[PDB]
């Protein structure tokens, strides 16, 4: 709610401006690299999503497993990146 | 005599030096320093209406037709100002004035056609047509830019004092 | 050093007559500086030259209201300066 | 000189402190003279509402040993 | 009251947003030996208001194009940027959100659409080519932008931006984690499409190509507000302004000073550097920065544990 | 091999640093005088109420005031 | 005062002040008179000082300065770009090569003036019209706008 | 000019050479 | 057609009239077919209908960044046909203003290159220096640019009494101004990238496509028409051609910054050693008589009247004279009948050849690369379109 109040004022302020604007003055998909980049982006995004709980997981009693897990995730994705840098990938 | 603009060991000292250049962007910071330096220099701009960029006597600017101190217009219609104009701008037709003297019935400089070469200033024997100092004669309509004898003679009368000073300063050179 | 810089700024503000006088110079030119008055032409105009300023800005003219009755106080025009004083302003001739 | 970029900044700065001072005094005036309590975990809310239920109908009102 | 606290925190920012363009058109000026705009108003103070009025009055030509993916795009750009100032923790925030930085990261991410929608809406080649490249570096930079924050959080203990005021009561997070600050600063330069990383809408006229008058203005406003917001996030996350609980405004006073200086810095960066190539830009993030960030990300999961410094939740 | 590291430190001076950190983070935890504390310091932090057991008898559990000298202590956390 | 006519005038003025203070130009840069404009943009005669932006695309441009010969091949383009600008738009012809035909008036490939392809509001004279002269011309466009009274004609229409 | 002797030193330090010798303000 | 797009003529990039149709597979350029003539104006046909002295102003307009250096080429050409040569002082002048003009062109080429790249502060820094130079032109010719000062028989009027001193103060300082640009671009971690290894042109290919300019010099071919075939008194000065290796946008740039440096060396000398004398040939036959003389001597009026109204009357012949204009070899092939007005005057434009090379330079390159390469050719559409 408190947030709602702010947000609707935010949209109102912008819709007010566009309206004033209008009312006052009375195909080649060559870059599959583009697509490639974008595939990577989510693979990295999804990975981020897996890393996002790490602040709560720091306080986990295990600790050893936490780090062992987190280090494995970061390392395996980075290797994914590495292989993006071995073939003709990430070289647009 | 020639010179090689860009014609060209690996030591930790060297490498560490080079790696720091890439890692902490050392040369990029160098560039920022230069612009910060000028930020502190005095700006070179002039208040345009209040202060004017300097123009020396030979500035060609806007055409004017001069008159003798007595009041007789200098032009005697020899019409070689028309002959040497590169753009065909000046149109002159003449007839003997009742006095019997020779004067131009019509003298029309098309300023839009004129490319302000300043040869007319050069060519005139009596130096009747001169390149006047004024450069600010921007006009709302195209017709105003076409100038007949009366506008140029009027332009001549308005700026005669400065035109005389300018010709006074540069005639020895010519 | 900077305190003398501040005194120079104070003198420039006091230089243009009263608070209202500098406000008038402030609005039409947007530059406040003090210079000796070389001349006032018959069409209302006032000319000042300062040796200390750089070549572009050492000679300036403060235009006056209605120099041919035109309400010129706000619509300042370059052509308003008279032909005699035009060359002095453009540095064509050193002599005033 | 560069003296002049300051006018503009002044009006930026002044317009970036207002918000921080404003939000931090419309809180200390709409929460009875005390920072607005921050309910981050269930327990902070409980004590916050428990307090409401404690007296009056607002939390800032804080009943003391004399109650 | 709360409404008043919405005017403040909005208007004040909008008025400041206007004064940034002015301090951009003057700081770039003196760096380039020119006064900049001083003739309209006193010292150019009325200059930002003047073109705003000119922009809104000029015809918002609707190209012979979508009519919604065209008007949604500037509304979204201004709405997200002004919205992201809602949770910012100057002294104490307006709407304190327990997962605050995720709000800022998510809201930023949504702005990439406005670029995509405007580019498709224009229906001219310059717009589509510009949008596709623009969307590419924005999300490319988002990937390092997010990881850099995750490293921070793990040393802060929580996602709430309010916690960092208590984390940075003894030292700025620049001292530690400076290597990422730089990488946060460069990423903040990319995400606001400012100069070093401003290939879209370059001298090559991307998603303003067909946008004039009121639509131009709204994104426009958005960009500049962002320019501030991201700089402000640098001034909370890495440069922690001194906080005294007794007087909350010296926090905002220093927040004011650091934000203005880092906002001044991207103005100074723009004039000082040529623009990078499209692939040069992605070459930096995926090759130069992402391996640095992912590794330094692991160092920030290790620094806590073996230095027995795991941060206190809450 | 020195070259494999001296030019790779002059040119490409990012991946070197990148990997180096990857490793240093994979080592410090293994060897450190504090690593053990993390699992303790976080273990100790009391979040959920500690439910008391019935005193059948013959127990070392702190009876009555928790201040009793028996039981666990965090003096390790103190003066840490 | 409240009699609407006064109210209208004041409003119009505001409108005129906004357009006249911030004119964003676009420079087709035909020929050379472009070099004399880049000089205006440059430090001795700062265009920005007046509110004129150094550069602008056609969509966001208030005034088009045609500098240089408008040759017959470029003539269809000029128009296009003039036609691709906003509803309040203006054209400042710069150079004898574009005011009329200039040194190349009698040529077969040069349009004799841009005012044969785009309506022109201020004609700035001079082969390389001096940068100060352009500045004078841009300032006269500012006085032309100041005088425009669009809403008072609406009210009196 | 009118460096005041401190803006000049920031100018000299940032530039790395003496602008005082080769100024942007032409004088008599 | 790989989403073929046409680079904009209005585009801020380009010099205003370049419709570069480019078929681009996404962001890669497959083929560039530059279109020209957006600024054809007839300069070559118009000259046939004009006398030699009234065609001199056309040359200033052919490539007006380099206003005077172009005139010198017509001058030289008309002097050769007449077998007349200018007086000693005039020669030094032409080399003095010839070089000042080279600087003016390089300040244009280097700073405008950066504006398209995205660096905008170098342009404002050096346009102030340019401005100061223009003032030299004005105080010598009368016009800021488009002077008409270098005429077919020498200069028009002696230097004002005092110019040399100011062309000194400026020269004494300009260096630092070039130095500054440097601290901003020569080693920028980013200028190099967008410029290095972009548009490399082999040495054999550069000669083959007739590049003839820095473009050749940048590839390491040593050819400066000013040292190989001296014109005027560029023989009496001493300068070093800035040859380049690993020719690419960055290397040639460095060459243009180096000729800005070398031209200051040539300007210095010209100020140090300019002779007392006359500035125009004494043959009233070719050079117009002094105004005091035409107003007191009959033979001088007759010579003034005939020269201005009719003309030089060059002897029949044809010549190709090439100088080293700042862009590259600027040559005029001036065929001439005995008449006072020329018969043909093909202007060789360093630029018609350079643009043609755009295709063979920008291959497998991105849209941004094309912008960088048009800059490294200093294309002024006036000379190409003529
Ligand atoms: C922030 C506090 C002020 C800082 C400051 O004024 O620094 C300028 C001061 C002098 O700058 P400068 O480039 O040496 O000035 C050129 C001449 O020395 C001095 O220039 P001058 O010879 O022209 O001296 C006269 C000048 C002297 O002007 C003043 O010093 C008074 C300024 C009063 C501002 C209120 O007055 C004027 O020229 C007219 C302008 C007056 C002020 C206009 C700007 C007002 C801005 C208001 C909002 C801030 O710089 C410093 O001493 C260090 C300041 C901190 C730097 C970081
Ligand atoms: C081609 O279009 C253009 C651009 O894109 C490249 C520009 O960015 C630029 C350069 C940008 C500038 C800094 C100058 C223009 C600045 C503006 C439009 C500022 C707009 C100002 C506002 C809307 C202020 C907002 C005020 C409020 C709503 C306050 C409310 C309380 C220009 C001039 C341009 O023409
Ligand atoms: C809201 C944002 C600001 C809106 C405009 C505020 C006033 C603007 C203004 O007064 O312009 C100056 C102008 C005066 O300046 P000017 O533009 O006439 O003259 C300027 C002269 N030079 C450029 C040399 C400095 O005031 C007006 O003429 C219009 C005022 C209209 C007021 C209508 C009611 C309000
Ligand atoms: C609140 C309303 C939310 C509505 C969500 C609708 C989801 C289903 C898709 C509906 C749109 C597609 C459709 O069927 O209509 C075609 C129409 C097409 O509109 P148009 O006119 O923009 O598209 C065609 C444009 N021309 C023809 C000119 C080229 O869709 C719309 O009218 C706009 C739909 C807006 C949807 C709501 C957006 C809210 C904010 C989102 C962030
Ligand atoms: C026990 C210790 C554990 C930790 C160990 C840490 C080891 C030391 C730290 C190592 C990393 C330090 C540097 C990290 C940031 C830089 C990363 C980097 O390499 O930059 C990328 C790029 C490289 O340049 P380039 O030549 O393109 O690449 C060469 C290799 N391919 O560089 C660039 O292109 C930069 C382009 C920048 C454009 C804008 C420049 C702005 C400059 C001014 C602002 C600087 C930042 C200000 C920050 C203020 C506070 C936030
Ligand atoms: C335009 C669209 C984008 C607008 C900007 C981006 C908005 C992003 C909102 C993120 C979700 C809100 C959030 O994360 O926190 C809301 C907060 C609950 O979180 P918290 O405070 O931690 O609760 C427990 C402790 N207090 O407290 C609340 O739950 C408040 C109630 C939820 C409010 C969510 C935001 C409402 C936005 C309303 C307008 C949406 C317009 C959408 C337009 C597109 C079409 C649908
Ligand atoms: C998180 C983990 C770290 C980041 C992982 C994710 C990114 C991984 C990237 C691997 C890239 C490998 C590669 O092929 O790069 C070669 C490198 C650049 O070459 P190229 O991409 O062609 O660019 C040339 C133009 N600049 O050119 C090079 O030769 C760079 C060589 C870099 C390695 C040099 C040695 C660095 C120190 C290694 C320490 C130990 C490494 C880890 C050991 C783990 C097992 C103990
Ligand atoms: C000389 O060629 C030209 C350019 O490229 C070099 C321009 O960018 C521009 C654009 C510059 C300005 C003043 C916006 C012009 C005018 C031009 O004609
Ligand atoms: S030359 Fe001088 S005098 Fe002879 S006509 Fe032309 S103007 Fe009149
Ligand atoms: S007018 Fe003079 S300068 Fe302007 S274009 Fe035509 S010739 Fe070149």
């Amino acid at each position: 709610m408190n947030l709602y109040t702010v947000i609707f004022i935010n949209i109102l302020l912008s819709l007010t401006l566009i309206l004033v604007a209008f009312w006052l003055p009375q195909r080649l998909p060559f870059s599959m690299k583009f697509f490639l980049v974008a595939i990577t982006f989510l693979l990295f995004d999804l990975e981020i999503a897996l890393l996002l709980p790490l602040p709560w997981a720091i306080q986990t009693i295990k600790t050893s497993t936490m780090m062992i897990m987190a280090f494995i995730l970061v390392t395996i994705l980075s290797l994914g990146l590495a292989y993006e840098w071995t073939q003709k990938g990430l070289e647009w | 005599t020639y010179k090689y603009v860009n014609k060209k060991e690996v030591d930790m000292k060297s490498a560490t030096d080079n790696a720091a250049r890439i890692l902490m962007w050392t040369e990029l910071i160098r560039g920022l320093g230069m612009t910060l330096s000028y930020l502190f220099r005095e700006p070179a701009t002039i208040n345009y209406p209040f202060e004017k960029g300097p123009l020396s006597p030979r500035f060609r600017g806007e055409h004017a037709l001069r008159r003798y101190p007595s009041g007789e217009e200098r032009c005697i219609a020899c019409k070689l100002c028309e002959a040497i104009c590169p753009a065909q701008a000046i149109t002159i037709e003449a007839e003997p004035r009742a006095d019997g003297s020779r004067r131009t019935t019509r003298y029309d400089i098309d300023m839009t056609k004129c490319i302000y070469c300043g040869f007319c200033q050069e060519a005139c024997p009596v130096d009747a047509i001169v390149e006047g100092p004024n450069f600010e004669f921007s006009t709302e309509t195209h017709e105003e830019l076409l100038y007949n004898k009366e506008k140029l003679l009027n332009n001549g009368d308005k700026w005669e004092a400065e035109i005389a000073a300018n010709i006074q300063a540069d005639y020895l050179y010519r | 050093e900077l305190v003398e810089v501040l005194k120079r700024g104070v003198q420039q503000v006091t230089g243009h007559g009263g608070l209202r006088g500098l406000l008038r110079v402030f609005f039409r030119a947007n530059d406040i500086r003090i210079g000796t008055l070389v001349g006032e032409d018959k069409y209302g105009n006032k000319y000042y030259e300062d040796n200390k300023q750089f070549f572009g800005r050492h000679r300036w003219v403060i235009y006056t209201t209605e120099m041919n009755g035109k309400n010129t106080f706000w619509d300042v025009d370059g052509s308003m300066v008279p032909p005699e004083w035009h060359r002095w302003l453009h540095c064509m001739t050193d002599d005033p | 000189m560069w003296f002049e970029i300051l006018p503009g900044l002044a009006i930026m700065g002044v317009c970036l402190v207002i918000p921080g001072v404003s939000t931090a005094y419309i809180h200390k005036f709409t929460n009875g003279g005390k920072e607005k309590r921050v309910a981050r975990v269930q327990y902070q809310w409980y004590l916050m509402e428990r307090d409401r239920r404690i007296s009056g109908v607002n939390r800032y009102y804080v009943s003391k040993g004399l109650e | 009251m709360f409404f008043i606290n919405i005017l403040t925190l909005l208007v004040p920012i909008l008025i400041a947003m206007a004064f940034l363009t002015l301090v951009e058109r003057k700081i770039l000026g003196y760096m380039q030996l020119r006064k900049g705009p001083n003739i309209v108003g006193p010292y150019g103070i009325l200059q930002p208001f003047a073109d705003a009025m000119k922009l809104f009055m000029k015809e918002p030509m609707r190209p012979l194009t979508s009519m919604s993916l065209f008007i949604i795009a500037p509304t979204l750009s201004l709405t997200l940027a002004l919205s992201l100032w809602v949770p910012l923790p100057m002294p104490h925030p307006l709407i304190n959100l327990n997962l605050g930085i995720l709000f800022i990261l998510a809201t930023s991410s949504l702005s990439v659409y406005s670029i995509l929608w405007s580019g498709w809406a224009s229906n001219s080649k310059y717009s589509l080519f510009g949008a596709l490249r623009a969307v590419a570096q924005t999300i490319s930079y988002e990937v390092t932008m997010a990881i850099i924050l995750l490293s921070v959080l793990l040393m802060n203990g929580s996602y709430s931006l309010q916690t960092l005021i208590t984390t940075q009561e003894h030292m700025w997070l620049l001292l530690p984690a400076w290597p990422m600050a730089m990488m946060w600063f460069i990423s903040t330069l990319a995400e606001t499409n400012r100069a070093p990383f401003d290939l879209t809408e370059g001298e090559s006229e991307g998603f303003n190509v067909e946008y004039a008058a009121g639509p131009f203005a709204l994104f426009f406003m958005a960009e500049y507000t962002n320019i501030i917001l991201m700089n402000a996030l640098t001034t909370i996350i890495f440069l922690g302004p001194l906080y005294y609980i007794n007087l909350p405004e010296l926090y905002s006073t220093n927040f004011m000073m650091e934000a203005l200086l880092l906002s001044s810095t991207f103005l100074w960066i723009r004039a000082s550097y040529p623009r990078f190539r499209y692939d040069q830009l992605m070459h930096l993030l995926w090759k130069n920065f992402l391996p640095l960030t992912l590794a330094l990300c692991m160092w920030h999961i290790s620094l806590p544990i073996f230095t027995a410094g795991v941060p206190p939740y809450m | 091999i020195s070259a494999f590291l001296k030019n790779a430190w002059a040119k490409e001076p990012v991946l070197v640093v990148s990997f180096s950190v990857w490793g240093l983070a994979i080592i410090m935890p293994m060897i450190s005088p504090y690593t053990k504390y993390a699992s303790m310091i976080n273990k100790a932090t009391p979040y959920n109420y500690p439910v008391p057991v019935r005193d059948d008898g013959n127990m070392p559990d702190v009876p009555s005031h928790p201040q009793d000298p028996l039981g666990p202590s965090l003096d390790w956390l103190k003066n840490l | 005062r409240s009699r609407a006519e006064y109210v209208v005038t004041k409003l119009d003025d505001l409108i005129n002040w906004a357009r006249r203070s911030s004119l964003w130009p676009m420079t087709f840069g035909l020929a050379c008179c472009a070099v004399e404009m880049m000089h205006m943009a440059a430090p001795r005669y700062d265009m920005d000082r007046f509110g004129v932006v150094f550069r602008a695309s056609p969509r966001q441009a208030d005034v088009m300065i045609v500098a240089g010969t408008l040759t017959n091949k470029m003539a269809p383009a000029l128009r296009k770009v003039y036609d691709q600008m906003p509803e309040p738009r203006y054209v400042v012809s710069m150079g004898s090569c574009a005011n009329g035909g200039g040194y190349y008036h009698y040529s077969y490939s040069v349009v004799r003036g841009c005012d044969r392809i785009v309506p022109v509001d201020i004609y700035v004279p001079g082969c390389p019209p001096t940068a100060e002269a352009l500045l004078y011309g841009i300032l006269q466009l500012q006085r032309k706008i100041k005088r425009e009274q669009k809403l008072k004609i609406w009210y009196r229409r | 000019a009118s460096a005041t002797r401190v803006i000049q030193k920031l100018r000299n330090w940032a530039s790395g050479q003496d602008l005082q010798a080769k100024l942007q303000l032409r004088y008599q | 057609t790989n989403m073929t797009l046409n680079f904009g003529p209005q585009h801020p990039a380009a010099h205003g009239v370049l419709r570069l149709v480019l078929e681009l597979s996404g962001e890669m350029v497959r083929k560039c077919d530059p279109h020209i003539g957006l600024l054809h104006r007839g300069t070559e046909k118009l000259i046939e209908y004009k006398t030699y002295l009234q065609a001199l102003p056309y040359f200033d307009r052919l490539d007006y960044v380099s206003m005077m250096c172009n005139e010198q080429a017509y001058s030289i050409a008309v002097e050769k046909l007449l077998n007349i040569q200018p007086p000693p002082r005039a020669q030094w002048i032409r080399v003095l203003f010839g070089e000042i003009t080279r600087i003016l062109n390089h300040i244009m080429a280097v700073t405008t290159h950066a504006l398209d790249i995205g660096a905008m502060t170098p342009f404002f820094w050096m346009f102030e220096e340019r401005e100061k130079m223009f003032e030299f032109y004005e105080r010598v010719s009368g016009a800021r640019m488009h002077a008409a000062y270098i005429r077919p028989g020498g200069v028009h009027q002696d230097l004002p009494l005092g110019l040399l001193d100011d062309i000194y103060e400026f020269s004494k300082n300009f260096s630092l101004r070039i130095d500054e640009v440097e601290e901003m671009l020569t080693n920028n971690r980013i200028w190099r990238n967008r410029t290095v290894d972009i548009g490399v042109v082999t040495a054999e290919d550069a000669l083959n496509y007739g590049f003839s300019g820095v473009m050749l010099r940048g590839s390491g071919i040593q050819w400066d028409l000013r040292k190989t075939q001296p014109y005027d008194v560029y023989d009496q000065v001493e300068f070093d051609v800035p040859i380049g290796s690993r020719g690419d946008c960055y290397d040639r740039y460095l060459c243009r910054v180096e000729e800005m440096r070398q031209s200051l060396r040539i300007i210095e000398q010209c100020l140090n050693k300019m002779p007392p004398g006359e500035i125009k040939v004494d043959d009233a036959k070719v050079s117009p008589p002094k105004r005091a003389e035409m107003k007191t001597s009959m033979e001088s009026l007759i010579h003034h009247f005939k020269l201005y109204t009719e003309g030089y009357q060059v002897p029949p012949g044809a010549t190709y004279t090439a100088i080293e204009a700042p862009k590259g070899e600027f040559g005029v092939y001036l065929v001439s009948d005995g008449s006072s007005r020329p018969y043909r005057c093909k202007i060789k434009a360093p630029g018609f050849a350079h643009l043609a090379g755009l295709d063979k330079m920008s291959k497998g390159h991105m849209l941004a690369d094309v912008v960088a390469i048009i800059g490294t050719q200093d294309i002024v559409f006036g000379e190409i379109d003529r």
